[PDB]
C-alpha cells in the first residue's frame, strides 16, 4: 500500500524519464540479463547482446507500462490487467524475478537521476516497484 | 567466481571508494528503504525519520564497520565462508536476522555505488559486483544452511 | 544567502614537504553538492587534482596526485580537506575549491562545476 | 490482488470458523511459536506457555481481524489502518514472520475444517492471508 | 537438521502411517494448484489447467511418488541430508535452476497436507518437528546454491 | 447416490481376495472412503479406511499387514486387496462414506452413505 507521499515522490522522479524512456528500460534489462542470468530463460527467441534491437523495443515496453501505472497509481490493479495475464498465467514468471528487475530499475534510475534518489525517493520507487509486481503476479 | 577481467574491475571501483562514507550510507539507506531492518537496532536511538536515520551517529559509525566487513571479504574472495565465521554466527545464532535481509544490504550497497559511480557502474560492473554482494550473503548465512 | 567556498591552508614549502588545504563551504546543502580541488599556474590551464561525490563517497584523483595527496570530508562541518604530501616543483599553483551538484565520480574532473572558490597561492621551492 | 472467486473461496471457508475464532487464532499462534522459535522474539513480555490464556486471548485478536478483513476484503487497506501502523511502524515486523504465521492459520484450518480446504480453497485462504500481510506491512 | 526422541521418533511414527506412494501426487498437485508459476518446470506434463486436471494427472500423481520417494529416503539419513540430496541438488540448481524459495513452498505444502488428513493427530509439536525436517530437506536441495 | 460394492465371496482359509466399491452422486474427491463388516450374530465391525485418496492409512490391528487399501480417483472406486483371510474373517463387509473424515477418526466416524454389503465366506467345506 503506497502512502500519499509515496505517490507523489513516484511522480516527481519517474515523470523525469521522460523520452529516456526506451533507453532506461533497455538498460535495466541489460543489468538483470548479465547480473541474474536465469532471467534470461524467459527470453528464449531473443538477441540478448548489447544494444540489440528485441531488448531495445522491450526496454521502450516495460518503461511505458511504468509511466501508465504511475498515472494509475490509485488504480493499478485495473491499469495492467492485461499486464497480469501475461506474466501470471501465460508467462508464469516466478515471483522472485521480479525482485530483480526492480532492484535493476532502481539501479539504472540511480545511475541516471543522481538528484532524484534521496534516500526518502528510493523508498518510495521501492514500493512502487513491488506494487506493480504484487499486481503482475 | 570473479573472472580476471571481473576481479580487475571490481577492485578498480573499489580504489575509488570512501569505505567509511559507504557503509554509513548503505547502512542509512537500508533502514530508511525497509524499516523494519530498524528493529535490529533499537539501541542506536532516534530512527523515526529519514533526516534521523541518516544523521544518526551510531548509523555512521556501524556502517563503518559493516562495510570493513565487505573490504574484508574483497580480499578473500575463495574463503567468505571461513572470513565471516564469526559474524555469520552471530547474525545467524544470536540475532537471527533472517537471511533475505543480508541480500536487501547488498543490493542496497549496489545502488549507491550506482548512484555515485553513474555512466561508470556498467551492467558488466554491476553484475561482478552482485557476485560478491551475493557471496557475502551466502557466507553470512552459512549457519543457516 | 551568498555562496561561499573559502580556501585556507597552504603557504610556503619545500620539495618533498607537505600542506593542508581546507575548503570551507556555505549556502548550499552540503551533503548533496561533490567537493573537488583544481589548481592553476601562472600562464597555463587550470586542471584536476582531486574531488570526492556528494558526503565524500566516493573519490578521483589525478594520476599525478594518487596515493601522494589525499581528499576528506568532514560532513558535520561542511569542509573538504586535501593533504598534499611529497610536494615538487611542479605543485606550485592556485588551488581552487569547487562545488557541484550531485555530480557523480567519473565527470569530477570535467563535469560543471556550480561554485568556485577564490583560490589559495601554494608554492613550492627551493628558493 | 484476490479474484472474485477468491474472495467467495475465503468467506465461504473462514464464515465456518465462527464460535472457533479464539482456539483457532491461539492454536495458529501456539504452532508458530513452536514450530518458529525466532517469532517469540516479538512477545517478549507475554506468558508463551502451552495453553496460556494470554495467547488466548491474542489469538481471538487476530481472528478477529481476519474476520473483519474478509467482511471488508475490498477495502483492506482502510479496514487494516490502525493494524497496519502498529505491525509497520510500532513494531517493526520483519515481514517473513507474516510467511510464518500465515502458513501455521493454514495448518490450522486444514486441520479443523477439512472440508474447507479443498486445492482450491487452499490457494485462495494463502492469497488472502497474503493480501492481509502486504497491508500489515506496509506504512500509508 | 537434528531431532530428538518423539521428535525422530514422532517423525518416523507419523510417516509409518502415510502411503509414500499417493501422498506424493496430493502435495504435488497442491503446490502447481497454489504457486502456479511452478508449472512452467512441468509444462511436458499435460493438463495443468484446473485443480481438478492438476490432482488427476497421471503424470503429476507418478512424478510425486518419485518426490516424495526422496523425501522418505531423507528420514532415512536425517543426519546427512546434503549428502543424501547433493545430485538431486545438482540437477535442480545447475540444470533446471529452480530457486530455492520453492523448495521451502513445497515442504509447507506437505505439511498442510499432514495437517488435513491427520487432524488434531498432528498436533504443534508434531508440526515442529515436521518443520524441521522440510527445512533440512529444502536446505540440501539448496547446497548447490550456497 | 449409489455405493455398490463387489469382489467377494466363497474363498479356502489361506487365501486372497479383492473387495471394490463404485461410488456415485457425490464428487467422490471429497469422501472419505471406509470398509466394515458384520460377522452373523456379532455386531457391525471396522476393517479398514484410508484418507481421501489414500493418502495416509489405517487399517484395524487383526487385519493390518493383511488387508491393504487402495485408490482410483478417476473411477470414483476405492479397492480393498485382502491376504492372508481365515475362516474367522466370515461376515458381510459394507462400503461406506464420510466427507472429509479424517485418519484414526475413520474407526469411531459418523458415515453418510452405505451400501448393501458383500458376502465373504471363508470355510473349509
Ligand atoms: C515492473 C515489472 C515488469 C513490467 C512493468 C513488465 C512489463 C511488460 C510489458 C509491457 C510487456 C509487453 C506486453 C506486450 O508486448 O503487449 C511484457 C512482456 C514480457 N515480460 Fe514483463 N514486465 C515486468 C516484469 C517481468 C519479469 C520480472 C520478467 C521475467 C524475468 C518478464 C518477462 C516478460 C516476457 C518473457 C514477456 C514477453 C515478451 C515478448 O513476448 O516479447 N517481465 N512485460
Ligand atoms: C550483509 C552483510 C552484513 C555484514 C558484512 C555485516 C557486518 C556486521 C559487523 C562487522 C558487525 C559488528 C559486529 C562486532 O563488532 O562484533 C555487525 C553487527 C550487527 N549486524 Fe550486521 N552485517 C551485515 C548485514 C546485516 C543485516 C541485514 C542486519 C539486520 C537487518 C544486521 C544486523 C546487525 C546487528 C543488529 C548487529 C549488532 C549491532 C550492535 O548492536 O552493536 N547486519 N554486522
Ligand atoms: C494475519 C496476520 C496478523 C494479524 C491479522 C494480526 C493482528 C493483530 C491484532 C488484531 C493485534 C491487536 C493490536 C491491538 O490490540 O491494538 C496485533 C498485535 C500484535 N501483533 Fe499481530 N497480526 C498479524 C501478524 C503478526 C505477526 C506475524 C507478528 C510477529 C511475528 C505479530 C506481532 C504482534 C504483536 C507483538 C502485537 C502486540 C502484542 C501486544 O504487545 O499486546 N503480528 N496483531
Ligand atoms: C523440495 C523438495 C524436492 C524434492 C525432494 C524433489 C525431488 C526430485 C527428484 C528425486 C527428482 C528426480 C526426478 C528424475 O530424475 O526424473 C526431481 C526432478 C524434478 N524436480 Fe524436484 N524435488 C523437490 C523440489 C522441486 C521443486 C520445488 C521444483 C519446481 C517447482 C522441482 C522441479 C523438478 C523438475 C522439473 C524435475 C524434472 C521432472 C521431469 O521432467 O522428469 N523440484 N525432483
Amino acid at each position: 500500500v503506497l502512502s500519499p507521499a509515496d505517490k507523489t515522490n513516484v511522480k516527481a522522479a519517474w515523470g523525469k524519464v521522460g523520452a529516456h524512456a526506451g533507453e532506461y528500460g533497455a538498460e535495466a534489462l541489460e543489468r538483470m540479463f548479465l547480473s541474474f542470468p536465469t532471467t534470461k530463460t524467459y527470453f528464449p527467441h531473443f538477441d540478448l547482446s548489447h544494444g540489440s534491437a528485441q531488448v531495445k523495443g522491450h526496454g521502450k515496453k516495460v518503461a511505458d507500462a511504468l509511466t501508465n501505472a504511475v498515472a494509475h497509481v490509485d488504480d493499478m490493479p485495473n491499469a495492467l490487467s492485461a499486464l497480469s495475464d501475461l506474466h501470471a498465467h501465460k508467462l508464469r514468471v516466478d515471483p522472485v524475478n521480479f525482485k530483480l528487475l526492480s532492484h535493476c530499475l532502481l539501479v539504472t534510475l540511480a545511475a541516471h537521476l543522481p538528484a532524484e534518489f534521496t534516500p526518502a525517493v528510493h523508498a518510495s520507487l521501492d514500493k512502487f516497484l513491488a506494487s506493480v509486481s504484487t499486481v503482475l503476479t | 567466481h570473479l573472472t580476471p577481467e571481473e576481479k580487475s574491475a571490481v577492485t578498480a571501483l573499489w580504489g575509488k571508494v570512501n569505505v567509511d562514507e559507504v557503509g554509513g550510507e548503505a547502512l542509512g539507506r537500508l533502514l530508511v528503504v525497509y524499516p523494519w531492518t530498524q528493529r535490529f537496532f533499537e539501541s542506536f536511538g532516534d530512527l523515526s525519520t529519514p533526516d534521523a536515520v541518516m544523521g544518526n551517529p551510531k548509523v555512521k559509525a556501524h556502517g563503518k564497520k559493516v562495510l570493513g566487513a565487505f573490504s574484508d571479504g574483497l580480499a578473500h574472495l575463495d574463503n567468505l565462508k571461513g572470513t565471516f565465521a564469526t559474524l555469520s554466527e552471530l547474525h545467524c545464532d544470536k540475532l537471527h536476522v533472517d537471511p533475505e535481509n543480508f541480500r536487501l544490504l547488498g543490493n542496497v550497497l549496489v545502488c549507491v555505488l550506482a548512484h555515485h559511480f553513474g555512466k561508470e557502474f556498467t551492467p558488466p560492473v554491476q553484475a561482478a559486483y552482485q557476485k560478491v554482494v551475493a557471496g557475502v550473503a551466502n557466507a553470512l548465512a552459512h549457519k543457516y544452511h | 544567502a551568498q555562496v561561499q567556498l573559502q580556501e585556507s591552508g597552504g603557504g610556503l614549502v619545500q620539495p618533498g614537504g607537505s600542506l593542508r588545504l581546507s575548503c570551507a563551504a556555505s549556502g548550499f546543502i552540503f551533503s548533496t553538492y561533490s567537493m573537488g580541488w583544481f589548481r592553476q599556474a601562472p600562464g597555463k590551464e587550470r586542471e584536476f587534482v582531486a574531488a570526492s561525490t556528494w558526503g565524500g563517497v566516493t573519490t578521483n584523483y589525478a594520476d599525478s596526485v594518487k596515493g601522494r595527496f589525499t581528499i576528506s570530508t568532514d560532513n558535520a562541518k561542511n569542509t573538504v580537506y586535501l593533504q598534499m604530501n611529497s610536494l615538487n616543483s611542479g605543485d606550485t599553483a592556485v588551488y581552487y575549491c569547487a562545488a557541484a551538484r550531485f555530480l557523480q565520480n567519473a565527470r569530477l574532473t570535467t563535469g560543471p562545476y556550480d561554485y568556485w572558490g577564490q583560490g589559495t597561492q601554494v608554492t613550492v621551492s627551493s628558493g
